């Protein structure tokens, strides 16, 4: 029975000649399924599992909402039904294999944090499909997933999701992003060289003006912000050429200029770093 | 002229051009393969050193791409120092393209330097640098240093850690800094301190780019360190499980890919588990596929035996019903893999409650048959590979399948294209090889279906004749009948090739239908443009007649065997002079011409022993004299027993002095061998001392591995003239007729069961010489050493394996055992100095010191000879066996001195 | 990945010998 | 002995492994796709970082087709607003194909970064190798396609050396055109020195 189902589903997949075949296939599954589930109960999908494989391959149906099945995805996700989220997922990302649509940029936020708590085995493929055809500001959607959503693996892809479509590292929205890499996570390092080694000059130095400039609210962690100053000193191609390691001690080649109240600000910032002293002690 | 392409090419190199000097520097690889001998070597390379001292930076390049090339040879230097020296002086140059250079070269050499501290000090000062072509020099030469020196692991362990989490040296330098982890197995605390950094980075970066390259680098770190890949596999479960990329996925399947070839014995049953659920709940159908090909390489070892364990019903086990879902499904590879998997838990462990998989598996092939048959595709053909390969297998694990088999490949043989006709033949014809019972069940129908490429196409046509004709002389177990001869005969004289013909012919005398060779031969040899290849085909014609010469004879009929056997000497004889004829310097056929020598004098010994057993019965009892042995036959069968024992004896050296031939050919010789022991055992257990014989073949005669229909016959002939033996021990008198008469038989029952010529006798596919140049002086012909005659010769014999192909195919050389002899050549004579050595090759190398002690007055002649010993332990007798010729002068204060003594 | 092991007839496991006789032998095509 | 020594194995094959692991499917992208991906009306920097970062991986010899529009495009990279890893790129991009076509790539890069137009040839730029200096003024503050620039200088320089030679000897039908050949040379490699260490000056505008 497996190999004949098996011979009958490539001749449906060459033979796309009008579908009629198909769909008495499609038929003829479904009734095998039904009667299956009806009797079949030792015998726990030996073969009926492929008819179920068969039935879920021909099912690939094309949605013609593709704005109310976000909605959908997010009523199943609270249901926590795990094939109703499977065929959401997949109507959804047909849908927008299909022609571009106007796409709601409230509630792509919930869906994406749904499909990151589950376990969705089509996350890549969505948010690909999602991000692609994006008809509003999708680093947003992404900075907010990363900075709030504590996704274990996941948000490495999202990670990588902000580098794939955010061309500098500040781009359009800089408060976000600078709480994002500097606050009071796990994925700060890698962003923070880039950083180092992305941005345009003076994208950097407003960055290190905005930095180290008179706040009290102590926004930035300090072993992030003095590491990006040390890293910003000695960029590989700051110094591309210079001969290494033969220097004149009393000679001081070149430093970074930087105003009174920066010296003052950095200085504190400095001292609130060393006055943590959470477990270290004093040497 | 060995030195002279030296001097020619060194000519090249002090030109004033850069032009002339790169083009000697890259025509020396050439001269390295040329001469491989380590003179040629050691000065060559120091003339590159002192070429790469003063360069133009583009030479120095060159060199380097000499090095590159040439680091087979690099153990072969002798001045080290100096050559090092002269590279190394080179660091200290303020062009930054020339120390990155240098540092490439230093890399390249690591071999042969690997605790040389100031290299490793200019790894590091160069490695922390600011020119880029020098740090991605640094890290080449760093990574080429860790693999074999400890203190620059562990140096470089603490610098790579601080300078890939030191937040500059930007993501691409740290992508190129991780194998400096990766080659950092050699200590356990170094080990471990790796593996936390690999951890913390993959952790810290997590990325496309760099969880590809740690997790690369982590599992080489693990396959390197044998004490916790189990974690590693469990960390790349979950990796493969709870992760939303793609490409991390593909790394973990080519990462299990890799580690379950490499260590299977350390998958646990939950990894195994772990593994198989992944596969189910998986939505592509790729990563399906890699799966499955991870799960298809680990069901063939001892994994599997561990996973089905005594201490739940094994259907209910995850692998086996995943192993059926992906049996049916849709794609090809995944099917194939999937079938990979069910076959190898049928071949494998017995357990009761799998036997009804057994029926799946068998359905499961003919299905996938009859979907990969009408394709026509490279991936189709390698997924027919694969169905069949898992064909031969399945029938070969359980027999009781395998006539089921069969019959469902013939039904596939009626109804495909011309590429799938090829490679069941072939399937086919291994299983009617080892299995024949079945092989008959086909006979007539292949018949027809021969018939049917009377009409068939043209470009895969000779291919297809020849697997056909093949598989029809493995089927006919027995004989072919004369209808059959006609039709075959008929059908390729309708359309042929000229050299598909010959396939055919060479496959009859491999099977032992030898008259159909006969009438093909006969073809060929009205054929053919060339002297030695018609010469060579009239020899195989005339072996041909006298086979089937031999395949005329009649059971308990002597005069039948007397003359059938004169015909077939006859014959040979004709083929010998035609071999002898055929024998050509570039080819000297060597194999063909002893196997062919040592048949004539098997069946020559078996014309003197028929004939000598009718001796009794054409002389007296022995003379009015004789009234415990009388009569000349006792002197005749002695005679037989140094004939007999000589010509096993010259077996085995043809077995010893080949090393080239398969399995097959090897094991036709020892059928051939067995058979002068059986003859000699048999004649000295009858007539010549019954009395300490007290045996009757207290071993085992069943049970065989039965690897061709030739040697089942060649043993059921053996066990029924060692039962014979046994049987007739010591009931009768010494002399007897029923010991003539079980001699008889025993001849009759030898010669039934045909031949064989063997792979070996037609094709020869590895080709291992070795050299062993003599340099005491190395002389030139007739001109001899001299020696003192007052201290001994340092002979020196250095030598080098040269293999044609594949370098070893079937055996591989373990250690080589050289032996010298003298020879007094003034006419024991200087016995005095056999001496035996065993030399361990480096790569290709031999060199051993040899003390000759000539002593007396006179030449001597120097003999060496070569002993390839192999992986198992058989030593091999190959060789030059090259001779010197020395003459011993002596010292005239000490003439002086024996004559006034 | 090859399904017979003793297979006297793959791609290219022919001998020198084998090579010239087959380089004299295919090119004449007719046997009487 | 640059652009062979940057084709040399570098660490572990971690190129290959790429190469392996990575572009399982690229065919989707192709030369033309690139081309309106740049030339789109507005700076859609995205797609086309999309586009080449995929071409990094790509071996030389299959990244060959792209050279056309990469050199025609590079014109278009240096208005103020491009982000860093498409310069950047772009700068790898010609490293690897200096590997395989260098001469054509050179002249093909001399008539696209020019400033806004006289199309330019081989032998003119072997006579005259200082119009490699008369790029464009925003190529003055771009490092990556000054790196272009500096390579191509060099290479044109050694090339107008190898070119001198050539027609001093085949013209002859011989010390005095020998040294005069020798004068050239010198002062144009001076030429060239003191026309770049004025690049380094700091510009009036900014001071």
């Amino acid at each position: 029975l497996q190999m004949l189902q098996w011979l009958d589903s490539p001749g449906v997949e060459g033979g796309p000649l009008r579908a009629q075949l198909r769909m008495l296939a499609s038929q003829a599954s479904a009734g095998r399924r039904l009667s299956d589930v009806r009797g079949g109960l030792l015998r726990l999908a030996e073969a009926l599992a492929f008819r179920q494989d068969l039935e879920v391959v021909s099912s690939t149906v094309r949605a013609v909402i593709a704005t109310l099945r976000s909605g959908e995805q997010c009523s199943v996700e609270p249901d926590l039904i795990s094939k109703v989220l499977q065929g959401l997922i997949e109507v959804r990302s047909p849908h927008l294999e299909e022609l571009l649509t106007a796409f709601f940029s409230a509630t792509a936020d919930a869906a994406s944090p749904f499909p990151a708590c589950k376990p969705v085995v089509v996350v890549s493929s969505l948010l690909l499909q999602e991000e692609e055809p994006l008809a509003g500001g999708k680093p947003g959607a992404d900075g907010g997933s990363l900075e709030a959503v504590r996704l274990g693996p996941s948000s490495g892809l999202l990670v990588d999701w902000l580098e794939m479509l955010d061309p500098e590292v500040v781009s359009s929205c800089p408060d976000l992003q600078l709480r994002l890499l500097f606050s009071r996570p796990s994925f700060r390092p890698y962003l923070l060289t880039l950083f180092t080694h992305q941005s345009s000059w003076p994208t950097l130095h407003q960055c290190i003006r905005v930095l180290l400039g008179k706040s009290r609210e102590q926004r930035f962690d300090p072993s992030a912000s003095l590491d990006f100053l040390w890293a910003c000193i000695h960029v590989p191609r700051i110094w591309q050429g210079r001969d290494q390691r033969t220097p004149q001690k009393r000679r001081e080649e070149l430093v970074l200029r930087v105003q009174g109240p920066e010296l003052i600000s950095l200085v504190e910032l400095i001292l609130a770093e060393a006055e943590t002293r959470s477990q270290d002690g004093d040497t | 002229d060995a030195n002279s392409a030296l001097m020619e090419l060194d000519k090249g190199l002090r030109s004033g051009k850069l032009g002339e000097q790169c083009e000697a520097v890259v025509r020396f690889p050439r001269l390295f393969q040329k001469y491989p001998f380590p003179i040629l070597i050691n000065s060559a390379f120091l003339k590159l050193a002192d070429v790469f001292r003063v360069g133009n930076n583009f030479l120095r390049l060159c060199v380097l791409k000499v090095t590159q090339q040439s680091e087979k040879h690099l153990e072969k230097i002798l001045n080290v120092d100096e050559f090092v020296k002269r590279i190394f002086s080179v660091i200290h140059s303020n062009d930054p393209v020339a120390r990155a250079i240098t540092l490439r070269m230093l890399g390249s050499l690591a071999s042969i330097i690997p605790e040389r501290k100031n290299a490793h000090h200019s790894i590091r000062q160069s490695l922390d640098s600011h020119d880029n072509v020098e740090v991605e020099a640094a890290v080449f030469a760093a990574a080429n240093f860790s693999a074999q020196s400890k203190d620059f692991a562990v140096g470089i362990c603490n610098k790579i850690s601080e300078m890939i989490q030191g937040l500059a040296t930007p993501v691409d330098l740290k992508l190129k800094l991780i194998p400096i982890l990766q080659h950092m197995h050699h200590d356990a605390i170094l080990a471990s301190s790796a593996r936390q950094l690999l951890q913390q980075l993959v952790t810290s970066y997590p990325s496309t780019k760099m969880v590809i390259v740690s997790l690369h680098t982590f599992t080489l770190l693990a396959a390197s360190s044998l004490v916790d890949t189990p974690k590693q596999i469990q960390l790349l479960l979950q990796y493969l499980k709870n992760d939303p990329r793609k490409a991390v996925k593909r790394l973990a399947i080519q990462d299990l890919k890799l580690l379950a070839n490499k260590t299977p014995h350390t998958w646990s049953r939950e990894n195994i588990q772990a593994l198989c659920e992944c596969a189910l709940q998986t939505p592509y159908d790729s990563l399906k596929l890699g799966m499955l090909s991870v799960l298809s390489t680990l069901s063939g070892t001892i994994a599997i035996k561990h996973y089905f364990s005594i201490v739940s019903s094994p259907r209910s086990s995850d692998l086996v019903k995943l192993a059926q879902e992906c049996c049916y499904h849709n794609n090809r590879g995944i099917a194939a893999h999937g079938v990979r998997v069910l076959t190898n838990i049928t071949v494998s462990c017995q357990e009761k409650d799998l036997l009804a998989l057994e029926q799946d598996a068998v359905f499961g092939l003919e299905s996938l048959l009859v979907l990969c048959s009408q394709d026509d595709s490279p991936g189709a053909q390698a997924t027919l590979k694969i169905a069949l390969n898992c064909m031969v297998k399945l029938a070969k694990g359980r027999p009781h399948l395998s006539q089921s088999v069969v019959e469902t490949l013939l039904t596939q043989l009626h109804s495909a294209q011309d590429a799938a006709r090829i490679l069941m033949c072939h399937c086919l014809a291994a299983i009617a090889m080892q299995l024949p019972v079945l092989g008959d069940g086909m006979l007539g129908d292949l018949m027809e279906l021969y018939k049917v490429i009377g009409r068939s196409a043209t470009d895969k046509q000779q291919e297809l004749l020849v697997s056909l004709a093949t598989v029809i002389f493995v089927a006919s177990q027995k004989a072919l009948s004369v209808e059959s001869k006609a039709v075959i005969k008929q059908q390729l004289e309708s359309v042929s090739n000229g050299w598909t013909v010959y396939r055919i012919a060479r496959q009859a005398s491999r099977m032992g239908n030898h008259d159909m060779a006969k009438e093909l031969y006969q073809s060929l040899l009205t054929q053919v443009a060339s002297e030695h290849f018609y010469f060579w085909l009239n020899s195989l014609k005339e072996f041909s007649h006298a086979e089937q010469c031999l395949t005329g004879l009649q059971e308990e009929n002597y005069s039948s065997a007397l003359s059938c056997i004169a015909e077939s000497l006859k014959f040979y004889h004709k083929g010998i002079a035609s071999l002898t004829a055929a024998s050509t310097p570039l080819n000297p056929l060597s194999f063909q011409c002893e196997f062919v020598k040592l048949r004539i004098d098997l069946l020559q010994a078996f014309s003197q022993l028929i004939c000598t057993c009718n001796s009794l019965k054409t002389s007296p009892p022995p003379a009015i004299a004789t009234t415990q042995r009388c009569g000349r036959i006792s002197n005749q069968m002695k005679q037989s027993m140094e004939e007999f024992r000589s010509l096993a004896s010259r077996y085995g050296d043809l077995y010893q002095a080949s090393f080239d031939a398969d399995s097959a050919t090897l094991r036709n010789v020892e059928l051939q061998q067995q058979s002068c022991l059986l003859i000699s055992h048999a004649i000295e257990a009858l007539i010549l001392d019954p009395e300490s014989a007290s045996f009757q073949e207290y071993g085992s005669t069943g049970t065989a591995h039965a690897d061709s229909e030739y040697e089942r016959r060649m043993m059921s002939v053996y066990n029924h003239v060692l039962e014979e033996v046994e049987s007739l021990n010591r009931k009768y008198t010494p002399v007897s007729y029923m010991h003539t008469a079980c001699l008889c038989n025993a001849i009759i029952a030898l010669l039934k069961v045909p031949l064989s010529f063997q792979r070996y006798f037609f094709q020869k596919l590895q080709s291992t010489s070795i050299k062993l140049a003599l340099s005491p002086s190395p002389r030139n012909p007739a001109e001899p050493i001299a020696v003192q005659n007052n201290q001994q010769l340092a002979l020196k014999v250095e030598g080098v394996v040269q293999h044609g192909s594949k370098p070893g195919l079937f055996r591989k050389i373990q250690s080589v055992c050289l032996n010298v002899s003298s020879t007094l050549q003034s006419k024991i004579d200087n016995m005095t100095n056999e001496m035996e050595q065993r030399v361990e090759p480096h790569n290709d190398y031999f060199s051993t010191q040899f003390l000759l002690n000539f002593a007396i007055l006179g030449t001597h002649n120097i003999t060496v000879e070569s002993s390839v010993k192999d992986a198992n332990g058989i030593v091999w007798k190959t060789g030059p066996r090259t001779t010197i010729f020395v003459k011993s002068l002596e010292d005239p204060y000490s003439q002086q001195i024996r004559l006034q003594q | 990945a090859h399904v017979w092991e003793d297979n006297w007839d793959d791609d290219n496991v022919e001998d020198d010998f084998s090579n010239q006789l087959r380089a004299e032998l295919e090119k004449h095509g007719y046997k009487m | 002995v640059d652009d062979w020594i940057c084709e040399e194995e570098i660490t572990g094959t971690d190129a290959l492994l790429r190469r392996m692991l990575l572009t399982n499917n690229a065919k989707n992208h192709s030369p033309k796709q690139l081309q309106e991906a740049f030339s789109a009306v507005p700076v859609n920097n995205t797609q086309v970082m999309q586009i080449i970062e995929h071409l990094t991986l790509l071996s030389a010899s299959e990244l060959i087709p792209y050279a056309e529009v990469l050199t025609s495009n590079m014109s278009q990279l240096l208005n103020s607003g491009v982000p860093r890893r498409i310069l950047q790129t772009v700068n790898k991009l010609w490293m690897v194909l200096n590997t395989v076509m260098p001469r054509r790539l050179w002249v093909m890069t001399v008539n696209a970064l020019q400033p806004s137009q006289q199309k330019y040839t081989q032998n003119d730029l072997m006579i005259d190798p200082l119009i490699v200096l008369r790029c464009d003024q925003r190529v003055h503050r771009c490092p990556p396609l000054m790196d272009i620039t500096l390579h191509m200088l060099n290479g044109y320089l050694l090339a107008s050396k190898a070119y001198l030679s050539a027609h001093l000897k085949e013209t002859e039908q011989e010390v005095t055109r020998e040294e005069l050949k020798n004068a050239l040379l010198a002062a144009q490699d001076s030429a060239a020195v003191q026309i770049l260490l004025e690049i380094c000056l700091p510009t009036e505008e900014e001071k």
